[PDB]
RNA sequence: CCGGCCGGGAACUCAAAGGAGACUGCCAGUGAUAAACUGGAGGAAGGUGGGGAUGACGUCAAGUCAUCAUGGCCCUUACGACCAGGGCUACACACGUGCUACAAUGGCGCAUACAAAGAGAAGCGACCUCGCGAGAGCAAGCGGACCUCAUAAAGUGCGUCGUAGUCCGGAUUGGAGUCUGCAACUCGACUCCAUGAAGUCGGAAUCGCUAGUAAUCGUGGAUCAGAAUGCCACGGUGAAUAC
RNA sequence: AAGAACCUUACCUGGUCUUGACAUCCACGGAAGUUUUCAGAGAUGAGAAUGUGCCUUCGGGAACCGUGAGACAGGUGCUGC
C-alpha cells in the first residue's frame, strides 16, 4: 500500500512504513491497528483494498502526508522575505523550542565541528 | 424549644464549661466542612474545635 | 498448640495457620497456582518455607503481612522455628546447628548526605 | 501549548490598535509589551516590539495571527 | 569553624529548651518571630539588669516569659513598675496577654552568658583580655565549678593582625553528652573590631 | 466517649498529662480505656550550615509530635466543673471531641 | 540591607492578600468559562503585585531569598542559630 | 456483603512508653602468671552487631563584608529607589556530574502480585460522568494510624517480536489539556502523533563499592501558582572476590 | 540556588529624590480607607464620589495619610590580607 511516498509494506507492519512517510505521526498507525484489528506481521500477500482504501481516508482525513517539508519551507520562506528573525533561526538550525545549544544539541548541529 | 433558632457568629459562654471568662474572634466559619470551627480557648489554651448545636449545649 | 505464624524478616511479618494436612499453599482464599504457582523464584521462595522440615505434614494457609517476598519467606521460617520450640524443645538444637533460629538482622542501609546512595559516592574529578 | 478559555490579547495594544483601524492614518505602534496574540483586526499595520534601544518593526500579515507579537524579534545577537 | 554548638547537642538530653509551646505548622512561625521580638526588646532593653536566660512558654491562649536573673532588683525596678511596663509591652508585642515570672540566678559567675557579657563590658571599657579570661577561670575555679574554658578572639589589644587566645581549667569534656556545659557567648562592639567571647562552663554528669 | 487527642513535643510532657487526665476520670471513678498510642511525626529539616558554599556538610533537624488519645468511656458533670485548667503544661496542645 | 525587597515584599503581601484575592479569584473563575473576554480583560486592569505569584517568600530576621524554609519562618542560618540556642521547641538534631 | 465487616476478644502484626539482653560474661588453646588473640557452648544479635550524630591543638592569611553584624574607604538630584522589557536559558569547540541506551538476562500485549517513608488547610482530593490523553465538571472525607495524595516498580503466567537501529529514544512550527493570567515568543512540563539521528558495549586513561554493600528496580519529601534526570529520604531482588 | 516566564534580580529605557523604596523627629493640613474616569509601558500624575466615627484633664490624643527644609537615610558598593 503505497499512497504519497515512498515506503512499502513488506511481511510486515503496515504502521512502519507509513510512520516512515514524513508528514504524519504515529496516531495514525494507533489507528489503523485499532480499525484493523488483527496482527499485522503476518505475511503482506494478499494485502486488502480495504485497508489500502482505510489507509487512504484515514491520510486524508487527517495532516496529509507532505505536509512536513510544506509547513518548514513556508515558515523559513515567509520570515525570511518578511526579513524577520524567526525564520532565519529556524534557517540557522539551533534550538529555538527551548533547549539547550551550549554544549547540548548535537543532534541538530551534526559532528563536532573543531 | 428554648433557641430553636440556630444564628451563625451567635456568642455563648458555658460557665460549667472551661470556657468561662474567655473571649475569642470568629474570623472564618468552614460551611463545607459542616461543622463550626472557632478556635475556641479551652483550658487555657486556644486551638480550633469543631463543633455542633447538638455537640455543645447552647448558654 | 495451635502452629500459627511468628517472625520477622526484612519487613515481614508471619501470618500462617500451619495445620496438620496436605500442603498446599493458599493465599488470600486463593490458589498458589492462580497467584505465582509456576513462577521461577517461588521454588526458592518455598524452599526456606520446607527447610524447617516439619511441612512434609502439613497444610499450609499462607497470608504472611508485609514486605517483600523473600523476606516473607523468611518470617514464614522463623515461625515454624518458634512455633516448633512452642511444640517441643527437644529440635531446638537441630534448628540451631542448621542456622534457621537465626533472625537474619541485615537491612537497608541509609542515604547520606553529599552522597548518592549509602555508599555510593559521586565520581570524584582528580584535577 | 496555551490557553483555550481566551486568546490573550493586552488591553493598551486592543485599544491602540482600534484606534488605528478606526483612524487608518497611523505611523508604528511603539509597544514594549511582545506576548500578544495578534488579532486579524491587526493585519494592515505594523507593530513595533521593543527590541534593545533599536527598532524591530513588524508588518503582520494574515499568517501571522496564531504566534505571539515576540516571535519575529531577535532578543540576542550573533555571528 | 568546626566545633558543636554544646547546647544544640544536649537540647534533648541534659540541657532544656529555651522556649516550651506547642503551635501547628500555620501558627509555628508567627509564634516564634513574636518570641524573638519579645526576647529582643527585653534583651536590648534591660542588658543593664544582667539577664542570663529568658524562657518563654505560651499556652496558645497566653504568655508566659521567665527571665533568669543574677539581680533580681533592678529587673523588677520599685514596686514592679518596669516589671509591670514590661509585661505591658510584652502583652503588646505579643498580642495576647502576658505575665512575667523573676527566677533568680545565683552564682552568677557560674552562668556562662553572664561570664560572656562581662568579658565583653571589661573589652568594651580596654581592660585587658588576659586579666578578664584569667579572672573569669580563678573566679569559676573558687566557686565550685569542675571546668570552665575562656576563648576570646579575634583584634586583640588594637592589634591588626587578629588572634584567637583560649584560657582552660579544669575539665571541659565537650565530646560526652552526659555532661552539662552551659555554653554562650557575647559580641563586644570596640572601635578597631569586634571582639566575640565563648566560655563554657563544666559542671557534672548528669 | 469524650474523644481527648493531645499532643506534644516532649513525651515526659505528653505521659504526665494523659497521666493526669486518667487521674481525673479515676477520680470521678468511671470505666477508663488506656491512653493509646498515636504515631510520632518525625518532620525533618535539612538545613545548611555554611553560610557560603557546601553540599556535602549539612545538619539535619527533627520536630517530634507525640500524640496520645485517652477515649474515656464516661464523662461526667464533676469531670466538666474540674476541666478548669487542668492540663496546666505550656509544651502541650490538647484536642476535644463529642 | 536589602530594605527595597522588604519594602517590596511587604507591597506584593498588601496588594494581594488585603485588596484583593477575592476580586482576583472571582476574575479567576469568571475568566475560566462555565456553562477579548471581559474577565482577562478586567484581571489585566488589576495591578501586577496582587498576584499571589509575586511573592518571594523570605526570611523574617534578615532577608535572605534562599534557605528560607515556611514552617520556622526564617532563613537557614537563623533557623541553626535559634535550634542552637533552643529558641524554636523540639527541635533536636536528627541522627537516625 | 465472606470486606473484620460485626459482636466480641486481646491472642498475635503493629503503634509508642518503660525495662531486659551483649559485658570477652563462661569454657578450651596461645600469650608473661598481664593485655590480647583464636575457636566453642548459650543466644535474635559476639566480640566498635550495623549505620549515624560527635571533627582535638592547629593548618591553608582557604570561603563569606551576597545571610547578617562590623572597622576603615567611597557614592549620596546616585553607586539610593520604581516600572516595562531583556539577560542569568546564547554557542567554534573541551572536560566535571547524572540520565536514556546500544536490546533477546530484552522489549511489546493480556492477566496477577508484594512495601516503606512522607505531606495536607488558598492545602490533599476520592466515587460518578465526559474525554485516546494530559485533564475537565460534580465533588464526599479530612489540620490526620480514619480521608486524600497513592489498584507502587522490577517479580511474574501465557503469547508475540527471533538483526532491530528495537518503544533505546533523539528532532523546528504545529494538534492539544493544565499552571499564573504581568504572561508559556526570547523561556515550563505533559500521552505530546509530529520526519525515529546517534550509539552493534566504547582508545590512552579514569571513578564508585568487603554484605543487604556493589549493581538493578520503583516511591515520597523540601524550593514551590507551576517548573527535576539535581539535592534530601524510603522500600525490593540480590552479587562476585580478598591468595 | 531548598524553584531564572514577571517576582526573585543588581547589568539596557522611561519616569523621583532633602525626604527619597525604607525608620526617627520639627512644622502644617487631612480620618484611615473604599469605588471610578483619562493619559501612559508603568510605582507616575491629573481628576471625581463616600467615610470629619475611633476621642482629647478637647488649651484635643489616635495606629495612620499628604507636603516642607534640616539633621537623616540608604548602598546585593570596595577591602574576608
Amino acid at each position: 500500500a503505497r499512497i504519497a511516498g515512498i515506503n512499502i509494506p513488506d511481511h510486515k507492519h503496515a504502521v512502519i512504513a507509513l510512520t516512515s512517510i514524513y508528514g504524519v505521526g504515529k496516531t495514525r498507525s494507533k489507528a489503523i491497528l485499532a480499525a484493523a484489528g488483527i496482527a499485522e506481521d503476518v505475511k503482506i500477500s494478499e494485502l486488502s483494498e480495504g485497508q489500502i482504501d482505510t489507509l487512504r481516508d484515514e491520510v486524508a482525513k487527517f495532516v496529509v502526508e507532505g505536509d512536513l517539508r510544506r509547513e518548514i519551507s513556508m515558515s523559513i520562506k515567509r520570515l525570511m522575505d518578511l526579513g524577520c528573525y524567526r525564520g532565519l533561526r529556524h534557517r540557522r538550525g539551533l534550538p529555538v523550542r527551548g533547549q539547550r545549544t551550549k554544549t547540548n544539541a548535537r543532534t541538530r548541529k551534526g559532528p563536532r565541528k573543531p | 424549644r428554648p433557641k430553636t433558632l440556630f444564628e451563625p457568629g451567635e456568642m455563648v459562654r458555658v460557665n460549667d464549661g472551661p470556657f468561662a471568662d474567655f473571649n475569642g474572634v470568629v474570623e472564618e466559619v468552614d460551611y463545607e466542612k459542616s461543622r463550626l470551627k472557632v478556635s475556641v480557648s479551652i483550658f487555657g489554651r486556644a486551638t480550633p474545635v469543631e463543633l455542633d448545636f447538638s455537640q455543645v449545649e447552647k448558654a | 498448640n495451635q502452629y500459627y505464624g511468628t517472625g520477622r524478616r526484612k519487613s515481614s511479618a508471619a501470618r500462617v495457620f500451619i495445620k496438620p494436612g496436605n500442603g498446599k499453599i493458599v493465599i488470600n482464599q486463593r490458589s498458589l497456582e492462580q497467584y505465582f504457582g509456576r513462577e521461577t523464584a517461588r521454588m526458592v521462595v518455598r524452599q526456606p518455607l520446607e527447610l524447617v522440615d516439619m511441612v512434609e505434614k502439613l497444610d499450609l494457609y499462607i497470608t504472611v503481612k508485609g514486605g517483600g517476598i523473600s523476606g516473607q519467606a523468611g518470617a514464614i521460617r522463623h515461625g515454624i522455628t518458634r512455633a516448633l520450640m512452642e511444640y517441643d524443645e527437644s529440635l531446638r538444637s537441630e534448628l540451631r546447628k542448621a542456622g534457621f533460629v537465626t533472625r537474619d538482622a541485615r537491612q537497608v542501609e541509609r542515604k547520606k548526605v553529599g552522597l548518592r546512595k549509602a555508599r555510593r559516592r559521586p565520581q570524584f574529578s582528580k584535577r | 501549548r496555551s490557553l483555550k478559555k481566551g486568546p490573550f490579547i493586552d488591553l493598551h495594544l486592543l485599544k491602540k490598535v482600534e484606534k488605528a483601524v478606526e483612524s487608518g492614518d497611523k505611523k508604528p505602534l511603539r509597544t514594549w509589551s511582545r506576548r500578544s496574540t495578534i488579532f486579524p483586526n491587526m493585519i494592515g499595520l505594523t507593530i513595533a516590539v521593543h527590541n534593545g534601544r533599536q527598532h524591530v518593526p513588524v508588518f503582520v500579515t494574515d499568517e501571522m495571527v496564531g504566534h505571539k507579537l515576540g516571535e519575529f524579534a531577535p532578543t540576542r545577537t550573533y555571528r | 569553624g568546626q566545633k558543636v554548638h554544646p547546647n544544640g547537642i544536649r537540647l534533648g538530653i541534659v540541657k532544656p529548651w529555651n522556649s516550651t509551646w506547642f503551635a501547628n505548622t500555620k501558627e509555628f512561625a508567627d509564634n516564634l518571630d513574636s518570641d524573638f521580638k519579645v526576647r529582643q526588646y527585653l534583651t536590648k532593653e534591660l542588658a543593664k539588669a544582667s539577664v542570663s536566660r529568658i524562657v518563654i512558654e505560651r499556652p496558645a491562649k497566653s504568655i508566659r516569659v521567665t527571665i533568669h536573673t543574677a539581680r533580681p532588683g533592678i529587673v523588677i525596678g520599685k514596686k514592679g513598675e518596669d516589671v509591670e511596663k514590661l509585661r505591658k509591652v510584652v502583652a503588646d508585642i505579643a498580642g495576647v496577654p502576658a505575665q512575667i515570672n523573676i527566677a533568680e540566678v545565683r552564682k552568677p559567675e557560674l552562668d556562662a552568658k553572664l561570664v560572656a557579657d562581662s568579658i565583653t563590658s571589661q573589652l568594651e571599657r580596654r581592660v585587658m583580655f588576659r586579666r578578664a579570661m584569667k579572672r573569669a577561670v580563678q573566679n569559676a575555679m573558687r566557686l565550685g565549678a569542675k571546668g570552665i574554658k575562656v576563648e576570646v578572639s579575634g583584634r586583640l589589644g588594637g592589634a591588626e593582625i587578629a588572634r584567637t587566645e583560649w584560657y582552660r581549667e579544669g575539665r571541659v569534656p565537650l565530646h560526652t553528652l552526659r555532661a552539662d556545659i552551659d555554653y554562650n557567648t557575647s559580641e563586644a562592639h570596640t572601635t578597631y573590631g569586634v571582639i566575640g567571647v565563648k566560655v563554657w562552663i563544666f559542671k557534672g554528669e548528669i | 466517649r469524650i474523644r481527648i487527642r493531645l499532643k506534644a513535643f516532649d513525651h515526659r510532657l505528653i505521659d504526665q498529662a494523659t497521666a493526669e487526665i486518667v487521674e481525673t476520670a479515676k477520680r470521678t471513678g468511671a470505666q477508663v480505656r488506656g491512653p493509646i498510642p498515636l504515631p510520632t511525626r518525625k518532620e525533618r529539616f535539612t538545613v545548611l550550615i555554611s553560610p557560603h558554599v557546601n553540599k556535602d556538610a549539612r545538619d539535619q533537624y527533627e520536630i517530634r509530635t507525640h500524640l496520645r488519645l485517652v477515649d474515656i468511656v464516661e464523662p461526667t458533670e464533676k469531670t466538666v466543673d474540674a476541666l478548669m485548667r487542668l492540663d496546666l503544661a505550656a509544651g502541650v496542645d490538647v484536642q476535644i471531641s463529642l | 540591607a536589602k530594605q527595597s525587597m522588604k519594602a517590596r515584599e511587604v507591597k506584593r503581601v498588601a496588594l494581594a492578600d488585603k485588596y484583593f484575592a477575592k476580586r482576583a479569584e472571582l476574575k479567576a473563575i469568571i475568566s475560566d468559562v462555565n456553562a477579548r473576554w471581559n474577565a482577562v480583560l478586567k484581571l489585566q486592569t488589576l495591578p501586577r503585585d496582587s498576584s499571589p505569584s509575586r511573592q518571594r517568600n523570605r526570611c523574617r530576621q534578615t532577608g535572605r531569598p534562599h534557605g528560607f524554609l515556611r514552617k520556622f519562618g526564617l532563613s537557614r542560618i537563623k533557623v541553626r542559630e535559634a535550634a542552637m540556642r533552643g529558641e524554636i521547641p523540639g527541635l533536636k538534631k536528627a541522627s537516625w
